[PDB]
RNA sequence: GCGGUCCGGCCGGGAACUCAAAGGAGACUGCCAGUGAUAAACUGGAGGAAGGUGGGGAUGACGUCAAGUCAUCAUGGCCCUUACGACCAGGGCUACACACGUGCUACAAUGGCGCAUACAAAGAGAAGCGACCUCGCGAGAGCAAGCGGACCUCAUAAAGUGCGUCGUAGUCCGGAUUGGAGUCUGCAACUCGACUCCAUGAAGUCGGAAUCGCUAGUAAUCGUGGAUCAGAAUGCCACGGU
């Protein structure tokens, strides 16, 4: 950061709903700078079938998201080379902007052309933290103790 | 029944049994199966006896089926070897 | 809005109502607060059908680079020619147990088929596109006439939907080549070309080193097309996409 300055940009929430677990709404995997139709198949994740499930309609979001905490992780500066980790603890910036992408992988893994089948076999049957959204809960864990003494 | 030469169709249709051969297809299997009344949507095992050796006529009279196809089908390319045409000169070098 | 229908506004007829023609619109940090050497300038928020060169396109300094394609005619030069000039049959710009430089055949867990609904974006319109009915089981080869035009066509157009079979197979997941019949575009299939049927199926299960593509309509792959029209797009001055 020798002149850089660091602004997290936000324009807007989802249309439809929102919640304030998104630190940095922006385009990106689509054209930028246009919002014409950007939140269709978004917003498919809550249920996918009403009566093939006993859960609730809002508060799957959140299920998904305490069984997914990395306990200690490495850092994305990198500043110094070869294998060197400065301690840096999880700051709350990190749970926010790139920690949905892991709830979206974690309801991914079947190989189906249908995104919906495989949520048939990760939240109306594996959401009380059965074992397949907890690849990376004992992951972080497991892959420290190691590089923690470097500097 | 076999009604098949090669194999028996078993846990099938009669649909679905006629697509793998050589002799009939997609454009074959609505000309002759469709000559008679019989229904696509049961299976094999809940049909009647009494229409099962009509249909195994109309496989065989004027179609290659999968015992016949070394038999009759093919067999010309070993008997027009001697007649040289322009084709055969084209595919070998 | 308001009257008949074929229910595609096929025509009686009205405007501010999914678009328009010689001309004028129009959205540019415009206002406030905070911050900033009070200026310049930045991150949000009142209005509003369009907020951060709105977006896209025409648009393009020899200040670097003597190195870029002269298979546009020496193009005011300098030049060469009967055997470096010509009509041309035949010796011929010839990939043979076929190696990504101009043409996608392939990449073989991304495999194939009969089934009762309003919207039409493009393209074309005096030496040219062709109605409708009849008619076309593979490729080919055809029947048939309003109209010198707001009435046809190119254009039969890969994915989706979704009981199986097959089992991590040397093959039902596929269809290079070794070997065999025809039509058409035709002096012309001998050498050296394309549309459609075939059996034995040969190398293969996602990949060494080196090297390297990926950010203001980003993307993957078995797919089209008005243009030259001898062998009826995959390569894009285009158009239309899930």
């Amino acid at each position: 950061p020798r002149r850089r300055v660091i602004g997290q940009r936000k324009i807007l929430p989802d249309p439809k709903f929102g919640s304030e677990l998104l630190a940095k709404f922006v385009n990106i995997l689509m054209v930028d700078g246009k919002k014409s139709t950007a939140e269709s198949i978004v917003y498919s994740a809550l249920e996918t079938l009403a009566q093939r499930s006993g859960k609730s309609e809002l508060e799957a979001f959140e299920v998904a998201l305490e069984n997914v905490r990395p306990t200690v992780e490495v850092k994305s500066r990198r500043v110094g080379g070869s294998t060197y980790q400065v301690p840096v603890e999880v700051r709350p910036v990190r749970r926010n902007a790139l920690a949905m992408r892991w709830i979206v992988e974690a309801a991914r893994k079947r190989g189906d052309k249908s995104m919906a089948l495989r949520l048939a076999n990760e939240l109306s049957d594996a959401a009380e933290n059965k074992g397949t959204a907890v690849k990376k809960r004992e992951d972080v864990h497991r892959m420290a103790e190691a590089n923690k003494a470097f500097a | 029944a076999r009604i098949a030469g090669i194999n028996i169709p078993d846990h099938k249709h009669a649909v679905i049994a006629l697509t793998s051969i050589y002799g009939v297809g997609k454009t074959r299997s609505k000309a002759i199966l469709a000559a008679a009344g019989i229904a696509e949507d049961v299976k094999i095992k809940e049909l009647s006896e009494g229409q099962i050796d009509t249909l195994r006529d109309e496989v065989a009279k004027f179609v290659v089926e999968g015992d016949l196809r070394r038999e009759i089908s093919m067999s010309i390319k070993r008997l027009m070897d001697l007649g040289c045409y322009r084709g055969l000169r084209h595919r070998r070098r």
